[PDB]
C-alpha cells in the first residue's frame, strides 16, 4: 500500500531525486506526470492516483540553508511532484536544535500529507550516516515520527560515511544517529563508500564523480527493492512480508547489500547463485556466519531451472550457516523491468543479515571511544552542552551498540536459544 | 463419407452407416482403416458447427486425410482466434489462485473479521469481492466478470478451518475445453490457499498486537519475538513450495505446449501434472497429515495473548518437535520423486 518517502540532508536528496528520475524513466511518465503512450503495472505505492494519471511521487523534501535544493530546482522533474511538500551546520547538535526550533510546521507538511494519502504504511528515510545537515536533525525527527507514529514501518537507506579522518565530531554524530537507529527505526541499509569505490575502480577507470555514479546504483539498489511492487508480482508487495524473513530480533535489522552483475557493458539462475554467493559481488566489505539470506531477481529465468539451482546450490552446501535454527537461503523472483535498456539481463540482488558487521560497529565504538578518552573532538558545541551537560546520550548509545554487538556474538553462538 | 464432412449433413440409408445420431451433441461412434474412422466421426461435428456459425487404400485415403488436417485446423484455430483460449488461463489465475498482488491480502482479511451470523445474505458476499478486486488493479478484463463468490457451507462456527467457493462461468463452446468439473477443481486447490492465508493472518495479528507495545524493548520482549520468526519462517518456506511446484514449474508448460479432443486432454494433463507435484495426490498425504498439527499450533500460539508465557515457551517446542519430526518420514519416503527432493530444502538445510 501507500508509503511515503523522506527525503532530507545533501546525500538522501541527491539519490530521492535520482531515483524519482528513476522511476519517471522507469514506468510511462512524462517529466510533467503525465501518463506516456507507452504506459499495466501497479501504480499507487508512490504514485498519486489523478485524474490524468498524473502519478505525483510522494516525495517530501525538509532541509534548512538550501544549496542542491536549487539545483533540484531547476528542472523538468520539479514539475512531476509538488503538492506544496518541498521546503526550504553539519553537526549533530546544530541539525538537532535546528530540527527543534521548526519542528511543528514540517510536521504539519507530513501531517498535511498522511491525511492526503489513502493509507500510510511506511516511512522510507533517504539519508547518509553522518550527512551533515541531516545528522541531528533526522534523528530528532525520526524521534519526533516515531513518537507520533507508533504504528509504521521505518526503513532508513544511508551509506557508511567514508571521508578519510575534516569533522571530528563524526563519531560521535553517526553514534547518536545510530542509536535512534536503533531504538526508532526498524530497518537499516548501510552501505560502506569504500567497498563502492573499489567496485567503481573495479569495474572502470572512474572514482572522480563519485556521486553520480552512487545515485545510479543506489538507485538501481532501490528500484529493484520495490520492483515487486512497482511492476504485478506476487509476494512482499507489501514492505512488513519482506522485512519478516531477515529480522528474528528487532535490535538486529542490519542487512547487508550484493549486485550481482559489476559490470554492465543471458545465463541460467545457478551461475548467479554461485555469483551472488562469492563475497565480491558484495557491495559492503573471526567466524561470520550470516543470519537469513533472501534475494530478489529480474530477467529471463528458466521456471523449472530455479528448483534445480536451489538444488544444486544445497548439495553443494557452499556456505555455512548459523547453528541456532532452521533458516535458509530464500529466492524471490520479479519481471524484468521494461520501458529502460535491458543490458544484463540478470540483476539480482541480496538482502542478508549477517554479525560480520558488529566489526563495523566496533571500528566506530573505537573510534568514539578513542575520541572521548583523548577528549578534545567535541569541540565544545553550546548546543551540544545545553542539550547534555555530561554527554551521557553518547555513553548511553555506546551502551546501546554494545548490547548489539553482545547479541550479535552470542547469535554467532548455538546459545542464542539462551540470551544474547 | 463425402456429405457429412464438405456439405456438412449428416447421411445414412438403412442403418448400415456405424456412425449414428439435450446440448448439441446427440451423435454416438457405436473393410476401412479404423486410423480414419474416428477422424471422420469428429471431422463432421466440426463441420456441422461451422454450418451455425493389391488390396491397400492409397487411391482413397490420400484425396480423404488431406481434407482432415484442414477442417482439424480451422477447428483449433477457432478456439484462438476468436474465444481468447490463450487469455483465460493467465486470468483465472490472477483470482482463482489468487496470482494477484493486494487481492488476496485484501480478500481474505475481510472474510476472518467475520469468521458468526454475517456472510449469509447476497449483499455483503456480493460487495466483499469488489472491494479486494479494486486494491490491485488487475481487471477489466471479461474475466473480471463472470467471477462469483458463493460457497457450499455457511459459517456458523485448534481451529483452522476455513473454505470457500469462487467460479468463473464458462458458455458452451468453451464449457467443452475449460469445463465445469476443471473450475471446481481450481476452488479445490483455492481452499487450501484460503486456509494458508488464515495463519498467515494469525501469526500477523500476534505480530500486531507486539507491534503496539513499541516502550518495551525487554528481554521478556526480544524472547517473544524470537518464537514468531521461527513459525514464520516455516509457513513462507512452504508457501514458497507451493509457489514453486504449482505455479512455476507446471506454469512453463500449456504455454509452450499450446504453441479437437488432443486440447482438452491436454488441459486435464496440465493440472493433473500440477496436482501431482503439488503433493496434494495420496502418495504424499502424510507429508500433508503433518501439517495441519502445525498449523492448529499456530493458532494455539495466537490464541494466548506475561503469566502465560512458559505456556507459549511451550507450543513453540510442540512446533519445533514436529517440524523436525516432518524430515524424518519425508526422508523415509526419498525411495518412494523430482519435486520431493525440492521438499527436502525447504524443510531441512541443516535441521538435522
Amino acid at each position: 500500500r501507500e508509503i511515503i518517502t523522506l527525503q532530507l540532508g545533501q546525500c538522501g536528496n541527491q539519490i530521492g531525486f535520482e531515483f524519482w528520475k528513476q522511476l519517471c524513466a522507469e514506468h510511462g511518465i512524462s517529466p510533467e506526470g503525465i501518463v506516456e503512450e507507452f504506459a499495466t503495472d501497479r501504480k499507487d505505492v508512490f504514485f498519486y492516483q489523478a485524474d490524468d494519471e498524473h502519478y505525483i511521487p510522494r516525495a517530501v523534501l525538509l532541509d534548512l540553508e538550501p544549496r542542491v535544493i536549487h539545483s533540484i530546482l531547476n528542472s523538468p522533474y520539479a514539475k512531476l511532484y509538488n503538492p506544496e511538500n518541498i521546503y526550504l551546520g553539519n553537526n549533530w547538535a546544530s541539525g538537532f536544535s535546528q530540527g527543534e526550533k521548526i519542528h511543528e510546521d514540517i510536521f504539519d507538511i507530513i501531517d498535511r500529507e498522511a491525511d492526503g494519502s489513502d493509507s500510510l504504511e511506511g516511512f522510507v528515510l533517504c539519508h547518509s550516516i553522518a550527512g551533515g545537515t541531516g545528522s541531528g536533525l533526522g534523528s530528532y525527527l525520526l524521534e519526533r515520527l516515531n513518537d507520533r507514529y507508533p504504528k509504521k514501518l521505518v526503513q532508513t537507506y544511508s551509506v557508511f560515511p567514508n571521508q578519510d579522518e575534516d569533522v571530528v565530531v563524526q563519531p560521535y554524530n553517526s553514534l547518536l544517529t545510530l542509536k535512534r537507529l536503533t531504538q526508532n527505526a526498524d530497518c537499516v541499509v548501510v552501505l560502506d563508500n569504500t567497498a563502492l569505490n573499489r567496485i567503481a575502480t573495479d569495474r572502470l577507470h572512474i572514482q572522480n564523480p563519485s556521486f553520480s555514479q552512487i545515485n545510479q546504483l543506489v538507485s538501481t539498489i532501490m528500484s529493484a527493492s520495490t520492483t515487486t511492487l512497482r511492476y504485478p508480482g506476487y509476494m512482499n508487495n507489501d514492505l512488513i512480508g519482506l522485512i519478516a524473513s531477515l529480522i528474528p530480533t528487532p535490535r538486529l535489522h542490519f542487512l547487508m547489500t550484493g549486485y550481482t552483475p559489476l559490470t554492465t557493458d543471458k545465463t541460467t539462475v545457478l551461475d548467479v547463485m554461485r555469483r551472488l554467493l562469492q563475497p565480491k559481488n558484495v557491495m559492503v566489505s573471526t567466524n561470520h556466519c550470516y543470519i537469513a539470506i533472501l534475494n530478489i531477481i529480474q530477467g529471463e529465468v528458466d521456471p523449472t531451472q530455479v528448483h534445480k539451482s536451489l538444488q544444486r546450490i544445497r548439495e553443494r552446501k557452499l556456505a555455512n550457516f548459523i547453528p541456532w535454527g532452521p533458516a535458509s537461503i530464500q529466492v524471490a523472483l520479479s519481471r524484468k523491468s521494461p520501458y529502460l535498456p535491458s543490458a544484463h539481463r540478470v540483476s539480482g540482488l541480496m538482502m542478508a543479515n549477517h554479525t560480520s558487521i558488529s566489526s563495523l560497529f566496533e571500528r566506530t565504538c573505537r573510534q568514539y571511544d578513542k575520541l572521548r578518552k583523548r577528549e578534545a573532538f567535541l569541540e565544545q558545541f553550546r548546543k551540544e552542552d545545553m542539550f547534555k551537560d555530561n554527554f551521557d546520550e553518547m555513553d548511553t548509545s555506546r551502551e546501546i551498540v554494545q548490547q548489539l554487538i553482545d547479541e550479535y556474538h552470542a547469535a554467532t553462538r548455538p546459545d542464542y536459544i539462551s540470551w544474547g | 463419407i463425402h456429405d457429412w464432412v464438405y456439405s456438412g449433413v449428416f447421411r445414412d440409408a438403412y442403418g448400415e452407416f456405424m456412425i449414428q445420431v439435450k446440448l448439441y451433441w446427440t451423435h454416438g461412434y457405436v473393410v476401412f482403416l479404423k486410423h480414419i474412422a474416428h477422424d471422420i466421426y469428429v471431422c463432421g461435428k466440426t463441420i456441422n458447427l461451422l454450418k451455425l456459425c493389391v488390396l491397400m487404400k492409397r487411391s482413397i485415403t490420400a484425396p480423404l486425410a488431406a481434407h482432415i488436417s484442414l477442417v482439424n485446423k480451422a477447428a483449433v484455430d477457432y478456439f484462438f482466434v476468436e474465444l481468447h483460449l490463450e487469455a483465460h488461463y493467465e486470468a483465472l489465475r490472477h483470482f482463482l489462485l489468487m496470482e494477484d498482488g493486494e487481492f488476496a491480502q485484501s480478500l481474505s482479511d475481510l472474510l476472518f473479521e467475520k469468521l458468526p451470523g454475517e456472510l449469509l445474505n447476497p449483499l455483503v458476499l456480493n460487495s466483499v469481492l469488489s472491494k479486494a478486486l479494486q486494491c490491485s488493479l488487475h481487471g477489466d478484463t471479461p474475466h473480471a466478470s463472470n467471477l462469483s463468490l458463493a460457497l457450499k457451507y455457511l459459517p456458523e462456527v485448534p481451529d483452522v478451518l476455513s473454505c470457500l467457493e469462487l467460479r468463473y462461468k464458462v458458455d458452451w463452446p468453451l464449457n467443452i475445453v475449460i469445463t465445469e468439473g476443471c473450475v471446481s477443481k481450481y476452488s479445490g486447490v483455492f481452499s487450501f490457499l484460503l486456509q494458508l492465508k488464515l495463519m498467515m493472518w494469525a501469526l500477523k495479528d500476534v505480530c500486531f498486537h507486539l507491534k503496539r507495545t513499541a516502550m518495551a524493548g525487554s528481554v521478556q520482549f526480544r524472547q517473544l519475538q524470537l518464537f514468531k520468526h521461527e513459525m514464520q519462517h516455516f509457513v513462507k518456506v512452504i508457501q514458497g513450495y507451493i509457489a514453486n511446484q504449482i505455479l512455476h514449474v507446471t506454469w512453463c508448460e500449456f504455454r509452450a505446449r499450446l504453441a479437437l479432443e488432443e486440447i482438452q486432454r491436454a488441459h486435464a494433463e496440465y493440472l493433473h501434472k500440477a496436482v501431482f507435484r503439488g503433493l496434494l495426490t495420496e502418495k504424499a498425504a502424510p507429508v500433508m497429515n503433518v501439517i495441519h498439527s502445525i498449523f492448529s499450533l499456530v493458532l494455539k500460539f495466537r490464541s494466548q495473548l506475561h503469566p502465560n508465557f512458559a505456556l507459549m515457551q511451550q507450543s513453540y517446542n510442540t512446533f519445533k518437535y514436529y517440524s523436525h519430526f516432518l524430515f524424518k518420514v519425508v526422508t523415509k519416503l526419498v525411495n518412494r520423486q523430482p519435486h520431493l527432493e525440492d521438499f527436502l530444502l525447504r524443510i531441512n538445510f541443516n535441521n538435522y
